[PDB]
């Protein structure tokens, strides 16, 4: 329910209440287990990197990989993709924002 | 303690300016205040200091020679 | 103030706490601008009436030098048109207006209260304070550097709706000093008395349970009356240990 | 019974003295504290206690001292801040010595839980004898 | 209240002070249950106030504990939890 | 009017006032006990107050003997505490009249239960302004903690607490045994035992007592006693070496 | 001894009801949440176990007693006014029943002497009535299962599915959700799951959940052979094993 | 809602009855009485308030005794602390009825213990408001025991109740330490009239009137006695110039 409504969230900005509703299933799907696959897992983590990014703050998306409480041990390439988008905010420049679209095309787009 | 001091209102608020006025003015030691009444029952922490009453003298019913004296 | 932070002592463990959410935001408002945060409004001190409220009162103003603002509850429930209205409102303003000001109230267990029913016979001045309380915090216009203290016979008995955070974050209790913090209370009321080289100040300490500058004063008043029938102009340090007994009695 | 406590000390003191100096004094401890220990009534910490402290330097290497100095601050005690007053002037001795007693300094401080865990409310020795220790990693 | 409820009142209060990155919003979410509006600001309001008494411009993660536990009791009184007698 | 702080009649909140006001009264002496049980066997600590020196410390005691086998510990004044501690003697005794054997350790606390609600739902009785802490060796489950509230109430515990100061000394209690997963504390000689509630204890309140401070009681399996002044000075030097 | 109260403390108030009663009611509401639902082969009884600390060992209460077993019971309400009437119950369906017919009581019988027995102490004086509310469910070799749903007032009802406590509310719409007289007595189980379960706000696991069922007359509980008359307790008590067991069938 | 005075099951929001608090007030109305832990035996001493003359000394004593091994003092009012002593007389002979032996301290101290706490319970009785204060030797030693209003007793190396009370638990405490071993039974009489002239000062209105009585092992036998004789005539000329 929160996903769904974390969607209706997106094309209307306001993305600082947007991260609750994603943050909320992470830790709901974490605790179902077999019930959630690898990558349907992956997915959701993607919601709340991709919500920060909206936001434009660096400090809490590398609290997320970094700390392995807010990571939990997950990884694939689409979620080093918001890493390079994060980095590439900080320059300003668009030659690392298309970087990862070519290489990450596969699950980023 | 109790709550029914609403018909006591006017009572409740007598003791409470007389603690508030004895506060204002502590340089002075000519005014004095004195109650005379039959008997202590409640007490108070706020009553008892200086400038107030501090100081309980008992006024018994006089005695064999005390009742000589005052009636000669 | 006449009264000054070191007569309040045995309190210190409250003297710190409320230093830093009243000296500091007040003669430092702009520390906080930068972080985003904001300072509390009131303080609650409750405990038994008549110890250590009236030192508390004067000492907060006495570390500041700014206006007191004593509000007796006497003069607050009367009948007339738009009588508590007009002190709190005027009282607003002033302290606007007026930045140095420091508001006291005392006893507002009569202005206050939860009642029985919480019907009202005769009851609307009781509403009509408390209402006009919370509606001045909580509107457009709030007090930055402007600090009202209350004072209660007991906390529970108040309206739980002040309690909240929001328009009251202090709320702070007055229990009787410690033993090492009577000894600078007794330095400075009996300095005044005339006395010898000689005054034990360590023999009441063991006797005081919970003596503040106002009790020790009933205890000077039974030592001048002891420096005539003598024939002197001082006491001895007996005269102190005999006087704090006395009152240990009567009080804790 | 008033000063009687206090003459009990020397009376070891003087006559043989020979490697025993550790269980004839420590164990005097063990039979006092009992029931005194109220303001005044102290006949042996604080003052005789430290003296024991005094008899037990220039005696042994620092090594045994400083494992035994332990041990009064491990079980009982009364006052860590007593303490405090004799890991101060332990640090004296060392200081005027120096020689082997460069490596004794570092050992005291991480030997003596006071100076690891919190004790008591006075902390000032704590803090004292660690800047002793930065002086020596700096160098 | 829910977990996400009360998140949503930490991620906006929050988002106009300065804070650390070492202080961690999570643990003051599940830990509270049943606090209103207020309550739940007052705790980035008093660990402002804290930060300023130890002289910090930021919120640490030991101002959060020590500002909790103020606000985590609010019932002070026994006799509860009494469905016999 | 005032009827229902008087006499236990049901509230418009269907709270009993007159047994709620007799618990407030078990924290007049502020005792804090609790109680931990080892692998065969099961030790209480008593905390013991001694405001005057006249008084014996042999004469008082918080932590009673019901038998050879169950004790009691009970936090309040001594006058409902012998209420409660002569009838406690008495169904101990009735039992192996009737019965035999010896009584088990959730038989006495419900026997105390229906006794505690005697007073609570006659009129003419006054609720006990004591709380009753039963802990014995059972023939069957080991070592077992019973705590009878005046309430009359009673439900096995793991490690409970008394006093004002319960909320503090239970917190601790909650850490130590998630870690572990187990509920009693597992150690084969019962001297450690009284060594284990101690640190617990220390760490809860944030003090040290003496001998005469405190009360440590020990039920073994089928044997029962009470530390004297000069074993619980040895508990206190024995846990002072190591930790 | 001697006692000197021998008056009524319930008495008629002036709306025309009795305000003992009435203020014994608030007590049934806010208690604990429980449940009942009566099958055609059986009858399910589910409560929950709150403990006020996670150090109480929730497996020495017991919140489903056993009087005679052909009965299941729970109690809404005061636990010492319950207890009470566990012993005085057993005493009048043993000495006063067993000791005369040399069998075990009934539903409808065993209902009829609680209820007279609550109503000792509402009447009679210097005593506090019982504000505990039981739910009494068996089954009987002609009228089949019966379940009633007794009240602190002293006047039991019969129901096929009812549920009071806390949330005895929105607990009897979920009773009357889904049911029929296809009902078994393990389908009736997880409607009792799912039912009791919006009512936890704590841990759920068979712990901390008290499920008991009325079967048939199990030999393995009985305790000896050889006699075809008793084939055993018809009433069993499951265990922490089996509850969880079928938490996952749901 | 007050009214908590009323009744003795009525129990204060602070959890403490007010019928125990004023049972206190009626101790301090009474004449005061004190006592001393010994050894091998235990003294039990009070005074009495002189009206006139008329009164005739040795006649009256607010000291009771149970048997002949037991000795009993209470300060208070007159009718209850005599009818709580002879509750434990009529009950020390069913003692002896079923087990032929002498009702020793600790026996004695739970069976006067059980009726105070009885009459808390029941509203329709009034609680005793005199502080009993009992001694006496058995096979394991001497022991005093001080009662409560409210049911409390516990072991007292010294017994101090009354108005008096607070000048005479000051000199109690002072001679444990300076006889922490023991004290012997003619001294204590000595040292217990000092006591009873130190309280004297709110009684100086009227006059006095020591009695005296201890029992013990070595002397007595566990026998009460009365001090008579030359033992009375200079234990208060011992004090008298002491307390002056």
């Amino acid at each position: 329910l929160d996903l769904m409504s974390g969607i209706l969230h997106c094309e209307d900005k306001d993305y600082k209440t947007a991260f609750s509703y994603f943050f909320e299933s992470f830790e709901s799907y974490h605790n179902l287990t077999t019930h959630n696959s690898y990558e349907k897992a992956c997915q959701v983590l993607k919601y709340m990197l991709l919500s920060k990014i909206m936001l434009n703050l660096i400090d809490d998306v590398k609290n997320i990989l970094n700390a392995k409480y807010t990571k939990e041990t997950y990884q694939s390439r689409g979620i080093d993709a918001m890493k390079a988008v994060a980095e590439a905010y900080n320059n300003r420049s668009l030659l690392d924002f298309n970087t990862a679209l070519k290489q990450y095309e596969k699950e980023l787009m | 303690f109790d709550s029914e001091k609403s018909g006591d209102r006017e009572v409740q608020r007598t003791m409470l300016e007389l603690l508030n006025q004895l506060d204002g003015f502590s340089s002075d030691d000519r005014v004095k205040v004195l109650a005379a009444t039959n008997r202590v029952d409640v007490l108070d922490p706020a009553l008892l200091r200086s400038g107030r009453l501090d100081r309980k003298i008992e006024f018994p019913l006089p005695s064999e020679d005390s009742r000589a004296q005052i009636l000669q | 103030g006449e009264i000054t932070f070191d007569g309040i002592g045995g309190l210190t463990e409250q003297i710190r706490e409320l230093r830093e959410v009243i000296e500091l935001p007040l003669k430092n408002p702009e520390i906080f601008q930068r972080v985003g945060i904001k300072p509390p409004k009131g303080v609650l001190l409750y405990g038994p009436p008549g110890t250590g409220k009236t030192l508390l009162a004067k000492a907060v103003a006495a570390t500041i030098g700014a206006n007191f603002i004593f509000s007796p509850a006497s003069g607050i429930v009367d009948k007339y048109i738009g009588e508590s209205a007009r002190i709190i409102r005027e009282m607003f303003a002033y302290a606007k207006e007026h930045e140095p000001c420091i508001i006291f109230m005392d006893e507002v267990d009569a202005i206050g209260g939860r009642r029985f029913s919480e019907g009202t016979s005769a009851d609307r001045e009781i509403q009509r304070t408390l209402m006009e309380l919370l509606t001045q915090m909580d509107g457009f216009d709030n007090l930055g550097q402007t600090k009202i203290i209350m004072a209660t016979n007991r906390p529970d008995t108040l309206d739980p709706a002040l309690l909240r955070p929001g328009r009251l974050d202090r709320k702070v209790e007055i229990p009787l000093p410690n033993e090492a913090g009577r000894l600078e209370i007794f330095k400075i009321h009996t300095a005044k008395v005339k006395k010898t080289g000689e005054f034990d100040f360590e023999a009441a300490v063991k006797m005081s349970d919970g003596f503040n500058g106002a009790d020790i004063r009933n205890c000077a008043t039974e030592a001048g009356f002891f420096a005539i029938r003598d024939d002197r102009d001082h006491i001895n340090p007996d005269d102190l240990m005999k006087a704090v007994r006395k009152v240990a009695e009567v009080k804790k | 019974k008033d000063y009687s406590q206090i003459l009990k000390e020397e009376f070891p003191k003087i006559d043989s003295l020979a490697q025993n100096d550790c269980n004839s004094a420590l164990d005097q401890l063990l039979v006092l504290e009992k029931k005194t220990r109220q303001a005044s009534d102290l006949a042996s910490s604080k003052e005789v206690l430290a003296k024991i402290v005094d008899l037990l330097a220039s005696r042994n290497k620092w090594d045994d001292l400083n494992e035994q100095l332990t041990l009064l601050s491990k079980k009982h005690g009364q006052l860590k801040l007593s303490i405090q007053y004799m890991i101060q002037k332990v640090m004296e001795y060392l200081k005027s010595s120096k020689s082997l007693d460069l490596n004794t300094r570092i050992s005291v401080i991480e030997t003596i839980r006071v100076v690891t865990e919190n004790k008591i409310f006075v902390e000032v020795e704590r803090a004292r004898v660690t800047k002793d220790l930065v002086e020596i990693k700096k160098e | 209240r829910d977990r996400r409820e009360r998140r949503l009142i930490f991620g906006t209060i929050a988002s106009k002070m300065s804070l650390a990155p070492e202080a961690d919003l999570d643990s003051l979410i599940i830990r509270n249950d049943s606090l209103s509006g207020a309550v739940i600001a007052a705790i980035m309001q008093e660990a402002g106030l804290r930060a300023v008494r130890k002289n910090r411009y930021v919120i640490l993660q030991s101002d959060l504990e020590e500002a909790y536990a103020t606000q985590v009791k609010t019932d002070n009184t026994v006799d509860k939890f009494d469905f016999y007698k | 009017a005032g009827y229902d702080r008087h006499i236990t009649i049901f509230s418009p909140e269907g709270r009993l006032y007159q047994v709620e006001y007799a618990f407030k009264a078990t924290n007049q002496t502020n005792i804090n006990s609790l109680a931990v049980r080892g692998k065969d066997c099961t030790v209480v600590i008593s905390q013991k107050k001694v405001p005057d020196k006249l008084l014996d410390p042999t004469t008082v005691s918080y932590i009673f003997c019901i038998s050879r086998t169950i004790g009691m510990v009970v936090n309040g004044p001594i006058p409902d505490a012998r209420n409660a501690a002569l009838r406690a003697k008495a169904e101990a005794a009735e039992f192996r009249y009737k019965y035999g054997y010896d009584m088990p350790c959730d038989v006495l606390a419900k026997r105390m239960a229906n006794l505690s609600q005697i007073y609570t739902q006659r009129a003419y009785m006054r609720p006990l302004g004591v709380i009753l802490t039963f802990v014995s060796v059972d023939e069957e489950l080991g070592p077992s903690i019973y705590k009878t509230d005046p309430a009359g109430y009673y439900v096995g515990y793991k490690a409970t607490a008394t006093g004002p100061k319960q909320q503090e000394i239970t917190t601790n209690l909650e850490n130590h045994f998630k870690k572990s997963k187990i509920d009693h504390i597992n150690e084969e000689s019962w001297e450690k035992v009284v060594e284990f509630a101690i640190t617990h204890m220390i760490d809860a309140l944030g003090t040290e007592f003496s001998k005469n401070d405190l009360e440590v009681g020990v039920a073994t399996k089928d044997k029962f006693f009470t530390l004297s002044a000069e074993n619980i000075e040895e508990r206190l030097v024995a846990i002072a070496e190591q930790d | 001894m001697t006692d000197r109260y021998s008056f009524s403390l319930t008495t008629f108030s002036p709306s025309g009801k009795l305000g003992q009663i009435d203020y014994a009611l608030t007590a049934v509401k806010q208690g604990v949440t429980s449940l009942g639902i009566k099958a055609t082969n059986g009858v399910v009884i589910a409560t929950e176990k709150k403990s006020s600390s996670p150090l109480a060992m929730s497996e020495t209460l017991s919140k489903v007693s056993l009087l005679t077993p052909d009965i299941g019971a729970v109690y809404s309400g005061m636990g010492p006014d319950y207890r009470v009437l566990v012993d005085k119950s057993r005493k009048v369906a043993h000495t006063s029943y067993k000791r005369i017919y040399g069998e075990y009581p009934p539903t409808k019988l065993l209902v009829s002497e609680v209820a007279k027995i609550m109503q000792e102490a509402t009447q009679s004086g210097g005593v506090r009535p019982f504000g505990v509310s039981l739910l009494i469910a068996g089954h009987d070799e002609f009228n089949g299962f019966s379940l009633y749903q007794v009240d602190p007032s002293g006047s039991y009802f019969p129901w096929k599915a009812t549920a009071i406590g806390k949330g005895s509310v929105a607990a009897k719409t979920f009773l009357e959700k889904r049911w029929n007289d296809e009902l078994e007595l393990e389908d009736a189980i997880h409607i009792a799951l799912l039912t009791l379960k919006e009512s936890v706000e704590g841990e759920f696991n068979g712990d901390t959940i008290e499920l008991a069922i009325i079967g048939d007359e199990n030999p393995d509980l009985l305790g000896y052979t050889g006699i075809p008359t008793d084939k055993g307790p018809r009433f069993r008590k499951l265990t922490s094993q089996e509850i969880n067991d079928r938490l996952e069938a749901l | 809602g007050t009214g908590y005075d009323l009744s003795n099951s009525v129990f204060s929001p602070d959890g403490r009855n007010f019928q125990v608090e004023y049972a206190v007030k009626a101790v301090e109305n009474g004449t005061t009485s004190i006592g001393i832990k010994c050894n091998d035996g235990v003294v039990f001493a009070v005074e009495k308030l002189i009206t006139s003359k008329l009164l005739v000394p040795q006649k009256n004593v607010k000291i009771q005794v149970v048997d002949r091994h037991i000795g009993c003092v209470y300060s208070g009012l007159i009718p209850d602390g005599r009818h709580l002593v002879n509750r434990g007389r009529e009950e020390a002979a069913s003692f002896k009825k079923l087990y032929k032996t002498p009702i020793p301290i600790p026996a004695f101290a739970d069976r006067l213990g059980q009726y105070v706490q009885a009459h808390t319970l029941y509203n329709s009785v009034r609680p005793f408001g005199v502080s009993t204060i009992f001694g006496g030797v058995d096979k394991n030693g001497a022991h005093l025991y001080m009662l409560e209003p409210s049911g409390s007793y516990w072991g007292y190396k010294g017994a101090a109740t009354g108005k008096g009370r607070q000048s005479a638990k000051a000199e109690l405490e002072k001679l444990v330490d300076h006889h922490p071993e023991g004290l012997s039974a003619r001294e204590a009489v000595k040292q217990a009239a000092k006591i009873i002239y130190l309280a004297h000062e709110d009684n100086k209105e009227k006059d006095f009137e020591l009695e005296i009585s201890w029992c013990s092992l070595s002397e007595t036998n566990g026998l009460h006695k009365f001090v008579k004789g030359d033992l009375l005539q200079e234990a208060i000329d011992f004090a008298q110039k002491e307390i002056n």
